[PDB]
Protein backbone atom coordinates (compact mmCIF):
# COMPACT_ATOMS: atom_id res chain seq x y z
CA UNK A 1 0.00 0.00 0.00
CA UNK A 2 1.11 3.44 0.11
CA UNK A 3 2.74 4.47 3.49
CA UNK A 4 3.44 7.40 4.91
CA UNK A 5 7.37 7.19 6.07
CA UNK A 6 8.17 9.06 8.37
CA UNK A 7 10.55 11.83 7.92
CA UNK A 8 12.65 13.34 10.93
CA UNK A 9 12.58 14.19 14.56
CA UNK A 10 12.42 17.35 15.35
CA UNK A 11 12.43 19.30 18.99
CA UNK A 12 11.11 17.56 21.86
CA UNK A 13 9.38 18.07 25.45
CA UNK A 14 9.18 21.38 24.70
CA UNK A 15 5.97 24.03 24.97
CA UNK A 16 4.77 25.91 22.94
CA UNK A 17 2.09 29.33 24.25
CA UNK A 18 0.15 31.03 22.16
CA UNK A 19 -0.42 34.93 21.31
CA UNK A 20 -2.49 34.95 24.79
CA UNK A 21 0.64 33.27 26.23
CA UNK A 22 -0.65 30.61 27.75
CA UNK A 23 1.38 26.92 28.44
CA UNK A 24 -0.85 24.04 26.93
CA UNK A 25 -1.46 22.64 30.55
CA UNK A 26 -2.35 18.96 31.26
CA UNK A 27 -6.71 19.30 32.90
CA UNK A 28 -7.08 16.17 31.50
CA UNK A 29 -5.95 12.84 29.34
CA UNK A 30 -8.82 13.52 27.01
CA UNK A 31 -9.49 17.51 27.90
CA UNK A 32 -6.29 20.42 27.73
CA UNK A 33 -6.81 24.06 29.35
CA UNK A 34 -4.34 26.98 28.28
CA UNK A 35 -2.47 28.26 31.04
CA UNK A 36 0.28 30.53 31.75
CA UNK A 37 2.18 27.71 33.75
CA UNK A 38 3.60 28.16 37.31
CA UNK A 39 4.91 24.44 38.09
CA UNK A 40 6.43 24.42 34.86
CA UNK A 41 6.12 20.32 34.60
CA UNK A 42 2.91 20.76 34.38
CA UNK A 43 2.00 21.78 30.94
CA UNK A 44 1.99 18.63 28.24
CA UNK A 45 5.49 18.08 26.80
CA UNK A 46 5.23 17.94 22.97
CA UNK A 47 7.57 16.84 20.99
CA UNK A 48 7.36 16.60 16.63
CA UNK A 49 8.06 13.60 14.30
CA UNK A 50 7.05 14.64 10.63
CA UNK A 51 5.73 11.99 8.17
CA UNK A 52 5.86 12.01 4.13
CA UNK A 53 3.02 12.14 1.65
CA UNK A 54 2.90 13.84 -1.04
CA UNK A 55 -0.13 15.32 0.44
CA UNK A 56 0.53 17.80 2.69
CA UNK A 57 0.01 21.58 1.34
CA UNK A 58 3.34 23.57 0.91
CA UNK A 59 4.55 22.49 4.56
CA UNK A 60 6.35 19.41 6.15
CA UNK A 61 3.74 17.89 8.64
CA UNK A 62 4.68 16.38 12.13
CA UNK A 63 2.55 14.57 14.80
CA UNK A 64 2.59 16.05 18.36
CA UNK A 65 2.64 13.36 20.99
CA UNK A 66 3.47 13.96 24.51
CA UNK A 67 7.49 12.77 25.25
CA UNK A 68 6.29 10.45 27.50
CA UNK A 69 2.89 8.58 26.53
CA UNK A 70 1.83 8.56 22.51
CA UNK A 71 -0.75 11.29 23.38
CA UNK A 72 -1.91 12.97 20.38
CA UNK A 73 -4.26 15.65 19.78
CA UNK A 74 -6.55 15.16 16.37
CA UNK A 75 -8.39 17.06 14.91
CA UNK A 76 -12.07 17.02 15.35
CA UNK A 77 -14.33 19.79 13.30
CA UNK A 78 -15.25 22.82 13.91
CA UNK A 79 -14.83 24.50 17.18
CA UNK A 80 -14.57 21.00 19.26
CA UNK A 81 -12.04 20.59 22.35
CA UNK A 82 -9.03 18.32 20.74
CA UNK A 83 -9.59 14.57 22.23
CA UNK A 84 -6.26 13.43 23.31
CA UNK A 85 -6.48 9.78 22.39
CA UNK A 86 -3.58 7.34 23.97
CA UNK A 87 -1.70 4.41 21.90
CA UNK A 88 0.98 2.14 22.43
CA UNK A 89 4.41 3.43 21.04
CA UNK A 90 5.15 5.62 17.75
CA UNK A 91 3.71 4.31 14.74
CA UNK A 92 6.25 4.60 11.92
CA UNK A 93 4.03 4.01 9.17
CA UNK A 94 0.70 6.32 8.77
CA UNK A 95 -2.15 4.74 7.35
CA UNK A 96 -5.77 6.50 6.78
CA UNK A 97 -7.17 6.94 10.49
CA UNK A 98 -4.39 8.92 11.99
CA UNK A 99 -5.43 12.11 9.79
CA UNK A 100 -6.86 14.37 12.67
CA UNK A 101 -3.16 13.53 14.72
CA UNK A 102 -1.54 15.14 11.97
CA UNK A 103 -0.04 19.18 11.66
CA UNK A 104 0.85 20.97 8.87
CA UNK A 105 3.17 23.86 10.33
CA UNK A 106 3.13 27.08 8.76
CA UNK A 107 6.02 28.79 10.79
CA UNK A 108 6.80 32.80 10.06
CA UNK A 109 9.40 34.48 12.13
CA UNK A 110 8.61 33.65 15.49
CA UNK A 111 5.11 33.20 15.04
CA UNK A 112 4.01 29.70 13.94
CA UNK A 113 0.24 28.44 12.79
CA UNK A 114 -1.36 24.93 13.02
CA UNK A 115 -2.95 23.99 10.21
CA UNK A 116 -4.86 20.81 10.10
CA UNK A 117 -4.28 18.28 7.42
CA UNK A 118 -7.66 16.27 8.10
CA UNK A 119 -9.92 19.33 7.14
CA UNK A 120 -8.78 22.39 6.06
CA UNK A 121 -10.49 24.83 7.76
CA UNK A 122 -9.23 23.89 10.64
CA UNK A 123 -6.45 25.84 12.45
CA UNK A 124 -5.93 25.23 16.50
CA UNK A 125 -7.15 28.13 18.40
CA UNK A 126 -6.69 29.64 21.82
CA UNK A 127 -9.11 30.29 24.45
CA UNK A 128 -8.72 32.29 27.53
CA UNK A 129 -10.99 30.18 29.56
CA UNK A 130 -11.80 27.43 27.54
CA UNK A 131 -9.62 24.52 25.92
CA UNK A 132 -7.23 25.03 23.13
CA UNK A 133 -9.38 23.70 20.66
CA UNK A 134 -9.34 23.85 16.88
CA UNK A 135 -11.44 26.26 15.04
CA UNK A 136 -12.03 28.51 12.07
CA UNK A 137 -11.07 31.82 13.36
CA UNK A 138 -12.98 35.26 14.24
CA UNK A 139 -11.24 36.81 16.98
CA UNK A 140 -10.30 33.58 18.58
CA UNK A 141 -6.43 33.74 18.88
CA UNK A 142 -4.99 31.28 16.40
CA UNK A 143 -1.54 31.99 16.64
CA UNK A 144 0.85 30.43 18.47
CA UNK A 145 4.44 31.04 19.39
CA UNK A 146 7.21 28.34 20.61
CA UNK A 147 8.59 29.42 24.20
CA UNK A 148 10.32 27.03 26.07
CA UNK A 149 10.78 26.46 30.11
CA UNK A 150 13.70 26.74 31.92
CA UNK A 151 14.06 23.57 33.18
CA UNK B 1 -15.96 13.00 31.97
CA UNK B 2 -17.45 9.77 32.33
CA UNK B 3 -21.28 8.49 31.64
CA UNK B 4 -22.03 6.74 34.48
CA UNK B 5 -24.80 4.34 34.27
CA UNK B 6 -27.88 5.43 32.71
CA UNK B 7 -31.86 5.82 32.47
CA UNK B 8 -33.19 2.72 29.97
CA UNK B 9 -33.33 4.13 26.69
CA UNK B 10 -30.12 5.73 27.41
CA UNK B 11 -28.94 2.27 28.92
CA UNK B 12 -29.64 0.59 25.14
CA UNK B 13 -28.07 4.02 23.54
CA UNK B 14 -25.27 3.81 25.63
CA UNK B 15 -24.24 0.38 25.05
CA UNK B 16 -24.27 1.01 21.53
CA UNK B 17 -21.56 3.06 22.22
CA UNK B 18 -19.61 1.53 24.46
CA UNK B 19 -19.01 -1.67 22.05
CA UNK B 20 -18.63 1.03 19.49
CA UNK B 21 -15.81 2.92 21.35
CA UNK B 22 -13.51 0.05 21.78
CA UNK B 23 -13.42 -0.25 18.42
CA UNK B 24 -13.21 3.58 17.69
CA UNK B 25 -10.13 4.23 20.48
CA UNK B 26 -8.20 0.64 18.86
CA UNK B 27 -6.72 2.67 16.25
CA UNK B 28 -6.36 6.64 15.21
CA UNK B 29 -8.98 8.43 16.54
CA UNK B 30 -10.66 7.24 19.52
CA UNK B 31 -13.94 8.93 18.29
CA UNK B 32 -14.41 7.14 14.99
CA UNK B 33 -13.59 3.58 13.42
CA UNK B 34 -11.07 3.58 10.42
CA UNK B 35 -11.87 1.40 7.40
CA UNK B 36 -10.09 -1.54 8.93
CA UNK B 37 -12.30 -1.88 11.73
CA UNK B 38 -15.38 -1.48 9.33
CA UNK B 39 -14.09 -3.67 7.56
CA UNK B 40 -12.83 -6.23 10.35
CA UNK B 41 -16.67 -6.22 12.27
CA UNK B 42 -18.44 -6.12 8.55
CA UNK B 43 -16.01 -9.52 7.88
CA UNK B 44 -15.95 -10.65 10.98
CA UNK B 45 -19.12 -9.51 12.97
CA UNK B 46 -21.20 -8.82 10.60
CA UNK B 47 -21.60 -11.98 8.39
CA UNK B 48 -24.37 -13.18 10.52
CA UNK B 49 -26.22 -9.20 10.50
CA UNK B 50 -24.88 -8.02 6.89
CA UNK B 51 -24.80 -10.66 4.87
CA UNK B 52 -22.50 -8.52 2.68
CA UNK B 53 -18.75 -9.11 4.09
CA UNK B 54 -17.60 -9.00 0.78
CA UNK B 55 -18.09 -5.40 -0.60
CA UNK B 56 -18.01 -3.14 1.96
CA UNK B 57 -17.45 -0.75 0.06
CA UNK B 58 -20.16 0.41 -0.86
CA UNK B 59 -21.87 0.85 2.71
CA UNK B 60 -19.06 2.66 3.57
CA UNK B 61 -18.72 4.96 0.42
CA UNK B 62 -22.35 6.31 1.67
CA UNK B 63 -20.83 6.60 5.64
CA UNK B 64 -17.43 7.74 4.49
CA UNK B 65 -18.95 10.36 1.95
CA UNK B 66 -17.26 13.42 2.92
CA UNK B 67 -14.18 11.14 2.24
CA UNK B 68 -13.79 10.65 5.87
CA UNK B 69 -12.40 7.15 6.61
CA UNK B 70 -13.84 8.30 9.82
CA UNK B 71 -16.82 6.47 11.05
CA UNK B 72 -17.60 9.26 13.46
CA UNK B 73 -20.69 11.12 15.52
CA UNK B 74 -23.44 10.12 13.04
CA UNK B 75 -21.83 9.74 9.65
CA UNK B 76 -21.75 5.87 10.67
CA UNK B 77 -24.98 5.93 11.92
CA UNK B 78 -26.19 5.95 8.29
CA UNK B 79 -25.34 2.14 8.94
CA UNK B 80 -26.20 1.56 12.77
CA UNK B 81 -29.83 2.48 11.34
CA UNK B 82 -29.92 -0.32 8.78
CA UNK B 83 -28.15 -1.95 11.59
CA UNK B 84 -30.66 -2.30 14.43
CA UNK B 85 -33.23 -2.31 11.24
CA UNK B 86 -31.42 -5.11 9.40
CA UNK B 87 -31.66 -7.06 12.70
CA UNK B 88 -35.41 -7.02 12.69
CA UNK B 89 -36.54 -7.18 9.10
CA UNK B 90 -33.80 -8.75 6.90
CA UNK B 91 -35.77 -10.49 4.97
CA UNK B 92 -38.32 -11.12 8.18
CA UNK B 93 -41.66 -10.50 5.60
CA UNK B 94 -42.17 -14.58 6.03
CA UNK B 95 -39.02 -15.38 8.57
CA UNK B 96 -35.44 -15.04 9.55
CA UNK B 97 -35.60 -15.22 13.05
CA UNK B 98 -35.63 -18.64 14.87
CA UNK C 1 -39.60 -17.01 15.78
CA UNK C 2 -37.06 -15.93 18.54
CA UNK C 3 -33.53 -13.99 18.47
CA UNK C 4 -31.29 -15.82 20.83
CA UNK C 5 -28.60 -14.50 22.05
CA UNK C 6 -26.30 -12.90 19.27
CA UNK C 7 -22.58 -11.27 17.91
CA UNK C 8 -21.38 -8.21 19.53
CA UNK C 9 -22.75 -5.58 17.21
CA UNK C 10 -25.97 -7.60 16.91
CA UNK C 11 -25.50 -7.17 21.11
CA UNK C 12 -25.53 -3.84 20.76
CA UNK C 13 -28.38 -3.46 18.26
CA UNK C 14 -30.44 -6.45 19.47
CA UNK C 15 -30.35 -4.68 22.82
CA UNK C 16 -32.31 -1.60 21.04
CA UNK C 17 -34.95 -3.61 19.88
CA UNK C 18 -36.16 -5.17 23.28
CA UNK C 19 -36.40 -2.25 25.13
CA UNK C 20 -38.15 -0.78 22.16
CA UNK C 21 -40.54 -3.83 21.88
CA UNK C 22 -41.55 -4.10 25.16
CA UNK C 23 -43.02 -0.43 24.57
CA UNK C 24 -43.89 -1.38 21.44
CA UNK C 25 -45.97 -3.96 22.74
CA UNK C 26 -47.51 -2.44 25.14
CA UNK C 27 -50.29 -0.68 23.52
CA UNK C 28 -52.24 -1.33 19.76
CA UNK C 29 -49.51 -2.41 17.35
CA UNK C 30 -46.87 -4.22 19.23
CA UNK C 31 -44.81 -3.75 16.48
CA UNK C 32 -44.37 -0.05 17.01
CA UNK C 33 -45.10 2.69 19.99
CA UNK C 34 -47.59 5.24 19.85
CA UNK C 35 -47.92 9.20 20.37
CA UNK C 36 -48.27 8.33 23.99
CA UNK C 37 -44.92 5.84 24.33
CA UNK C 38 -42.95 8.36 22.61
CA UNK C 39 -44.31 11.44 25.20
CA UNK C 40 -44.35 8.51 28.24
CA UNK C 41 -40.39 8.18 27.24
CA UNK C 42 -39.69 11.35 25.88
CA UNK C 43 -41.08 13.31 28.90
CA UNK C 44 -40.33 10.51 31.79
CA UNK C 45 -37.13 8.49 29.93
CA UNK C 46 -35.66 11.30 28.01
CA UNK C 47 -35.15 14.50 30.63
CA UNK C 48 -31.71 13.32 30.94
CA UNK C 49 -31.28 12.50 27.10
CA UNK C 50 -33.46 14.83 25.13
CA UNK C 51 -33.58 18.00 27.00
CA UNK C 52 -36.76 18.84 25.04
CA UNK C 53 -39.72 16.78 26.86
CA UNK C 54 -41.91 19.48 26.73
CA UNK C 55 -42.69 19.80 22.04
CA UNK C 56 -42.12 16.35 21.50
CA UNK C 57 -44.34 17.23 18.74
CA UNK C 58 -41.48 18.29 16.87
CA UNK C 59 -39.70 15.04 16.34
CA UNK C 60 -42.76 13.43 16.55
CA UNK C 61 -43.58 14.89 13.37
CA UNK C 62 -40.27 14.43 11.72
CA UNK C 63 -40.60 10.40 12.78
CA UNK C 64 -44.31 10.09 12.17
CA UNK C 65 -44.16 12.29 8.89
CA UNK C 66 -46.11 9.59 6.81
CA UNK C 67 -48.97 10.81 9.37
CA UNK C 68 -48.25 7.51 10.67
CA UNK C 69 -48.22 7.38 14.45
CA UNK C 70 -47.04 4.41 14.84
CA UNK C 71 -42.93 4.82 15.16
CA UNK C 72 -41.95 1.42 12.99
CA UNK C 73 -39.23 -0.17 11.10
CA UNK C 74 -36.89 2.80 10.55
CA UNK C 75 -39.20 5.66 10.90
CA UNK C 76 -38.43 6.16 14.49
CA UNK C 77 -34.93 5.58 13.93
CA UNK C 78 -34.14 9.18 13.08
CA UNK C 79 -34.76 9.48 16.63
CA UNK C 80 -32.85 6.66 17.12
CA UNK C 81 -30.00 8.01 15.74
CA UNK C 82 -30.28 11.82 17.42
CA UNK C 83 -30.53 9.64 20.81
CA UNK C 84 -27.15 8.08 19.84
CA UNK C 85 -25.61 10.47 19.13
CA UNK C 86 -26.92 13.38 21.46
CA UNK C 87 -25.91 10.63 24.74
CA UNK C 88 -22.17 11.48 23.03
CA UNK C 89 -22.26 15.10 21.78
CA UNK C 90 -25.26 16.72 23.85
CA UNK C 91 -23.10 19.44 24.80
CA UNK C 92 -20.22 17.36 25.18
CA UNK C 93 -17.87 19.59 23.07
CA UNK C 94 -16.67 20.93 26.55
CA UNK C 95 -18.61 18.72 29.18
CA UNK C 96 -21.75 16.44 29.73
CA UNK C 97 -20.82 13.11 31.11
CA UNK C 98 -19.61 13.34 34.80
CA UNK D 1 -61.16 13.54 23.70
CA UNK D 2 -62.98 11.75 20.70
CA UNK D 3 -63.41 8.25 21.38
CA UNK D 4 -64.52 5.98 18.36
CA UNK D 5 -67.45 3.89 20.43
CA UNK D 6 -68.24 0.35 20.01
CA UNK D 7 -71.51 0.44 17.40
CA UNK D 8 -72.96 -3.34 17.32
CA UNK D 9 -71.66 -6.54 18.00
CA UNK D 10 -71.79 -9.24 14.53
CA UNK D 11 -71.35 -12.50 14.45
CA UNK D 12 -68.59 -14.74 16.37
CA UNK D 13 -66.70 -17.69 16.14
CA UNK D 14 -67.55 -17.65 12.75
CA UNK D 15 -64.62 -18.50 10.16
CA UNK D 16 -64.11 -17.16 6.60
CA UNK D 17 -62.51 -18.48 4.34
CA UNK D 18 -61.34 -16.86 0.34
CA UNK D 19 -62.00 -17.62 -3.01
CA UNK D 20 -58.73 -20.39 -2.84
CA UNK D 21 -61.47 -21.84 -0.34
CA UNK D 22 -59.30 -21.94 2.45
CA UNK D 23 -59.70 -22.25 6.32
CA UNK D 24 -57.97 -19.03 7.70
CA UNK D 25 -55.65 -22.12 10.46
CA UNK D 26 -53.86 -20.92 13.42
CA UNK D 27 -50.09 -21.81 12.86
CA UNK D 28 -49.11 -19.70 15.46
CA UNK D 29 -50.10 -16.76 18.04
CA UNK D 30 -48.52 -14.50 15.28
CA UNK D 31 -48.21 -16.33 12.05
CA UNK D 32 -51.20 -17.82 10.40
CA UNK D 33 -51.49 -20.20 7.16
CA UNK D 34 -54.68 -20.78 5.23
CA UNK D 35 -55.27 -24.42 4.52
CA UNK D 36 -58.28 -26.19 4.28
CA UNK D 37 -59.81 -26.98 7.60
CA UNK D 38 -59.66 -30.97 8.59
CA UNK D 39 -59.55 -30.99 12.53
CA UNK D 40 -62.07 -28.05 12.34
CA UNK D 41 -61.69 -26.72 15.56
CA UNK D 42 -58.22 -26.29 13.73
CA UNK D 43 -58.69 -22.51 12.38
CA UNK D 44 -59.12 -19.38 14.19
CA UNK D 45 -62.42 -18.27 15.05
CA UNK D 46 -62.85 -14.62 14.88
CA UNK D 47 -65.87 -12.01 15.81
CA UNK D 48 -66.44 -8.64 14.40
CA UNK D 49 -66.86 -5.83 16.83
CA UNK D 50 -67.87 -2.37 15.02
CA UNK D 51 -66.40 1.03 16.05
CA UNK D 52 -67.57 4.23 15.27
CA UNK D 53 -65.55 7.19 13.93
CA UNK D 54 -66.62 9.50 10.81
CA UNK D 55 -63.00 8.48 9.55
CA UNK D 56 -63.95 4.99 7.86
CA UNK D 57 -64.65 5.20 3.62
CA UNK D 58 -68.21 4.55 2.71
CA UNK D 59 -68.38 1.20 5.03
CA UNK D 60 -68.57 0.64 8.91
CA UNK D 61 -65.81 -0.91 10.64
CA UNK D 62 -65.17 -3.78 12.87
CA UNK D 63 -62.07 -5.34 14.74
CA UNK D 64 -61.82 -9.27 14.14
CA UNK D 65 -60.27 -11.25 17.03
CA UNK D 66 -60.11 -14.89 18.11
CA UNK D 67 -63.60 -15.42 20.83
CA UNK D 68 -61.45 -16.59 23.16
CA UNK D 69 -58.36 -14.15 23.29
CA UNK D 70 -58.08 -10.79 21.78
CA UNK D 71 -55.86 -11.95 19.28
CA UNK D 72 -55.97 -9.17 16.35
CA UNK D 73 -55.04 -9.03 12.55
CA UNK D 74 -53.17 -6.03 12.27
CA UNK D 75 -51.73 -4.45 9.00
CA UNK D 76 -48.42 -3.79 9.10
CA UNK D 77 -47.50 -2.01 5.43
CA UNK D 78 -47.77 -3.94 1.82
CA UNK D 79 -47.17 -7.41 1.17
CA UNK D 80 -46.27 -7.82 4.96
CA UNK D 81 -47.17 -10.84 7.43
CA UNK D 82 -49.86 -10.21 9.58
CA UNK D 83 -49.03 -9.64 13.41
CA UNK D 84 -51.53 -11.39 15.23
CA UNK D 85 -51.32 -9.11 18.61
CA UNK D 86 -52.72 -10.30 22.25
CA UNK D 87 -54.05 -7.74 24.57
CA UNK D 88 -56.34 -8.87 27.94
CA UNK D 89 -59.86 -7.70 27.14
CA UNK D 90 -61.42 -5.82 24.60
CA UNK D 91 -61.35 -2.03 23.90
CA UNK D 92 -64.26 0.10 24.03
CA UNK D 93 -62.90 2.80 23.19
CA UNK D 94 -60.56 2.96 20.26
CA UNK D 95 -57.56 5.20 20.24
CA UNK D 96 -55.03 5.79 17.39
CA UNK D 97 -52.67 3.11 18.37
CA UNK D 98 -55.03 0.50 17.17
CA UNK D 99 -55.55 2.14 13.79
CA UNK D 100 -53.76 -1.46 12.66
CA UNK D 101 -56.48 -3.28 13.54
CA UNK D 102 -59.50 -2.12 11.87
CA UNK D 103 -60.98 -3.20 8.90
CA UNK D 104 -63.03 -1.74 6.57
CA UNK D 105 -65.56 -4.22 5.27
CA UNK D 106 -67.04 -4.55 2.18
CA UNK D 107 -69.44 -6.92 1.27
CA UNK D 108 -70.93 -8.46 -1.82
CA UNK D 109 -73.64 -10.68 -1.32
CA UNK D 110 -71.76 -13.59 -0.08
CA UNK D 111 -67.97 -12.81 -0.59
CA UNK D 112 -66.40 -10.05 0.83
CA UNK D 113 -63.64 -7.75 1.17
CA UNK D 114 -61.44 -6.49 4.41
CA UNK D 115 -59.81 -3.17 3.52
CA UNK D 116 -57.57 -1.71 5.58
CA UNK D 117 -58.38 1.29 7.54
CA UNK D 118 -54.53 2.30 8.50
CA UNK D 119 -53.29 2.31 5.01
CA UNK D 120 -56.15 2.66 1.74
CA UNK D 121 -54.52 0.29 -0.65
CA UNK D 122 -53.77 -2.42 1.16
CA UNK D 123 -56.47 -5.00 1.25
CA UNK D 124 -55.82 -8.54 2.88
CA UNK D 125 -54.75 -10.96 0.35
CA UNK D 126 -54.48 -14.82 0.61
CA UNK D 127 -52.23 -17.10 -0.46
CA UNK D 128 -52.07 -20.69 -1.45
CA UNK D 129 -48.65 -22.26 0.14
CA UNK D 130 -48.05 -18.62 2.15
CA UNK D 131 -49.37 -16.79 5.09
CA UNK D 132 -52.41 -14.94 5.06
CA UNK D 133 -51.03 -11.23 4.62
CA UNK D 134 -52.66 -7.86 3.65
CA UNK D 135 -51.33 -6.75 0.03
CA UNK D 136 -52.06 -4.18 -2.62
CA UNK D 137 -53.44 -6.89 -5.04
CA UNK D 138 -52.29 -8.16 -8.48
CA UNK D 139 -52.85 -11.77 -9.17
CA UNK D 140 -53.79 -12.36 -5.43
CA UNK D 141 -56.91 -13.32 -4.41
CA UNK D 142 -57.71 -10.56 -1.66
CA UNK D 143 -61.62 -11.97 -1.81
CA UNK D 144 -63.31 -13.21 1.20
CA UNK D 145 -66.14 -15.39 2.20
CA UNK D 146 -67.79 -16.50 5.26
CA UNK D 147 -68.07 -20.17 5.46
CA UNK D 148 -68.83 -21.62 8.99
CA UNK D 149 -68.00 -25.56 10.33
CA UNK D 150 -70.78 -27.63 11.30
CA UNK D 151 -69.29 -27.79 15.03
Amino acid sequence: NVKYNFMRIIKYEFILNDALNQSIIRANDQYLTAAALHNLDEAVKFDMGAYKSSKDDAKITVILRISKTQLYVTAQDEDQPVLLKEMPEIPKTITGSETNLLFFWETHGTKNYFTSVAHPNLFIATKQDYWVCLAGGPPSITDFQILENQA
Amino acid sequence: MAAEPLTELEESIETVVTTFFTFARQEGRKDSLSVNEFKELVTQQLPHLLKDVGSLDEKMKSLDVNQDSELKFNEYWRLIGELAKEIRKKKDLKIRKK
